């Protein structure tokens, strides 16, 4: 594996973005789900990093 | 002026406004027109331009443009000709957005028809409205129902509605004529004789004008609102290509069997799917295999009260999928639906549908490369997770129960 | 592994799974479960994602985002286990688009329930799920009338619902101890004593949980459904911040006297509604004066089947533009009302209520230039020809015969 894999696999504990979140999303800045394709934390959204 | 017979319950615009000028104080109904024309003129310009000379196009559907125009003419009409408010425009035929699938519809007090099932609609070279005799015999007026194309015999009389000309044989209409009672050929003598009935398809058609309320053995006549019943109608026509018959009777002994020939239907386009493949059946769309049988039903916009047409489609797919487990290889439940295929199966708008693809709550089927807006009648979905996601909602016609 | 217990009419999800691992098989729950994880891993891994491991979160209202996938894991759980198909969806509390005036509903067998009334929701970090004692001595299971917030009493034994342990007073919850029969605390002996009842409050709430028919004195538990009576319920709370408030008893005697109580606190907003006055009647919405009781209101969506509360509001409206003749001077019946206020008065879709506007058949205030799509909250119709509109369509009950 990747480094980063590994990285992406310690690094899966973002459930904070909603109250019953189905998965533990990896840790980013706009909350991207790699698996469905959109963003869970929109840049609309006040729940994006910046 | 002032006009003192006034408009019945089902009275037609026409019908009212050629028994005002029956009165003699005007010879014809252009005389008054050109008079009313005069008197707006000089009230009112925009009402003036607005309201037509003829008797043709005096129906608000049929003005496009100056709609608004339109009713501040009708209600001059009223306040000029000593006339209770309101008084024209109950009798009016006013406009409708409720798309009879891409069919612009027409309201009338309380009820909406598709445009296609009108008789006036449009000015056909040569048309008839055709007419109940012995119901002229007890009062000289148009009833609306006889603008209605499936209508050919009805009701107190119990006698078939006439046509044509007893004299020139030319056809029967009071809108080009300018006259209820008479002919232009003549009708020298009363009213004249008629073919009974078939003596059991009236209470058909009396079936079909009831309102909204009462079940029965026929899935068409059962606790149905009279503007769905219409859609059923539309809705059998175009799938047997039936665009010009009008018989009522074609209908009612088809849907007396509904549940097991729509299912028969279904059952073969499953048993062939798998001949007709030029690609895999994750690759394929819904409408390549089964034809239209979606977007061709009728929408359940209304209330979120759902059609039995709509109930018995869904309830099939929902057997599709039960009999087609989710395996490595794909089979007839992987076939792929667009957005508005996906937006009737909800029973829900578009953009509601689009906004559960924009929070990833229904999960495409390929991924977009980002500046991909997904096509509307691209397929989209797969037929399987849409229906699991409809499961997911309970409602009370559910098959868990039992 | 092949369970022999078969789910009961109105046995919960949670329940009947626990009764499936009190055969003994499985020490726990949590053995079960990560058995069939297992089994689901060598299925389906999409039903393996979706289907969790513990019993908090396995209900269907509780996956917000992958509710398909829990259907299917659901139904791969009956054809693993040996039970007959929908044997675990008919006990499921399954998902509900209807909204209780801009609150989420939760879908049971023809009822649908505001999930403000539900127990088991959200997790409140210490919360308990009350049970009938002498109700378990018969038979082992938990019913699902026990979940709604409303419920105290038994009938089935005509005795008070028990809350917290005998031995440490702490309270008792099925899913967090998962055990229907014992306490966490112990319950070493037999289900404990009770209090009894008020004797009068069991035929209150017996005439709730009847289901669609049936008239009496009191208008709540009048010929009315089960999800309506709801309804009225919210409706009841929110007007008097009863939000934590839950007492059956301080409901059904204010809606015994309704028509009184109701007239006589919209009398005084009519008297007083000068006294208000920033600007003219003319300018002034609906909700300055009134405040929120059209918007509040328990809307008409189902059947075109009004509400008892609705009925008796548009009735006092009726009466009010009545004692308010159109003259020059503006008057009460000037007030503004805003396009979802005129959708409840009409009982329609919004959309429909625009159209009417497209086609200029309701008229706005003062019109817009060129640019103006109508605010939906911005009061742009007047209260009055909006109600003589609505008088143009007859009903049965209309105050004219």
């Amino acid at each position: 594996f990747n480094s980063v894999k590994i990285g992406a696999a310690l690094q899966s504990i973002d459930d904070w973005w909603d109250e019953d979140a189905s998965k533990r999303l990896r840790v980013h800045e706009f909350g991207a789900d790699k698996e469905i394709g959109v963003a869970r934390r929109p840049p609309d959204s006040e729940q994006n990093f910046y | 002026f002032s006009p003192k017979a006034r408009a019945f319950s089902d009275e037609s615009l026409e019908s009212y406004l050629l028994r005002v000028v029956s009165e003699n104080f005007f010879d014809s109904y252009e005389g008054l027109s050109l008079a009313i024309r005069e008197e707006l003129h000089e009230l009112d310009f925009e009402a003036h331009g607005a309201f037509p000379v003829d008797l043709k196009r005096l129906n608000v559907y049929h003005a496009k443009h100056n709609s608004h125009f339109r009713m501040r003419a009708l209600g001059l009409l009223e306040t000029l000709l000593d006339l209770p408010r309101y008084e024209l425009q109950k009798l009016a035929l006013l406009k409708s957005d409720i798309k009879f699938n891409s069919s612009v519809a027409l309201y009338n007090n309380g009820v909406d028809i598709p445009l296609r099932f009108i008789r006036h609609h449009a000015e056909e070279a040569v048309d008839s409205i055709p007419v109940c005799s012995q119901c002229l015999a007890e009062e000289a007026y148009i009833k609306q129902s006889w603008h209605i194309k499936w209508v050919n015999a009805c009701t107190k009389h119990q006698c078939a509605l006439l046509h044509n000309c007893p004299e020139c044989y030319a056809p029967i209409n009071y809108i080009e004529n300018e006259s209820i009672t008479h002919c232009s050929c003549g009708f020298e003598l009363s009213c004249a004789s008629t073919s009974p009935v078939n003596t059991l398809s009236i209470e058909h058609l009396n079936k079909l004008l009831d309102k909204g309320e009462r079940n029965d053995s026929n899935p068409l006549f059962n606790n149905m609102t009279l503007t769905e019943r219409f859609a059923a109608l539309l809705w059998y026509q175009e799938r047997y290509s039936q665009t010009d018959n009008f018989c009522l009777n074609d209908a009612v002994n088809y849907f007396s069997k509904w549940p097991a020939v729509f299912n028969t239907e279904l059952d073969e386009l499953s048993k062939n799917a798998e001949m007709k493949l030029i690609d895999l059946f994750n690759k394929t769309e819904f409408k390549f295999i089964f034809g239209d049988a979606i977007l061709a039903c009728p929408s359940t916009q209304k209330q979120s009260e759902s059609h039995f047409i709509y109930r018995a489609l869904l309830d099939y797919l929902v057997t599709l999928v039960e009999s087609n487990p989710k395996t490595k290889k794909p089979n007839a439940a992987d076939l792929l639906v667009s957005v508005l295929e996906a937006a009737t199966l909800l029973g829900t708008s578009v953009e509601q549908v689009y906004r559960l693809y924009q929070n990833g709550i229904l999960q495409t089927a390929f991924r977009h490369k980002m500046n991909q807006r997904i096509n509307p009648y691209k397929g989209a979905f797969f037929l399987r997770h849409v229906i699991e996601y409809k499961t997911s909602f309970g409602n009370d016609k559910a098959r868990m129960y039992l």
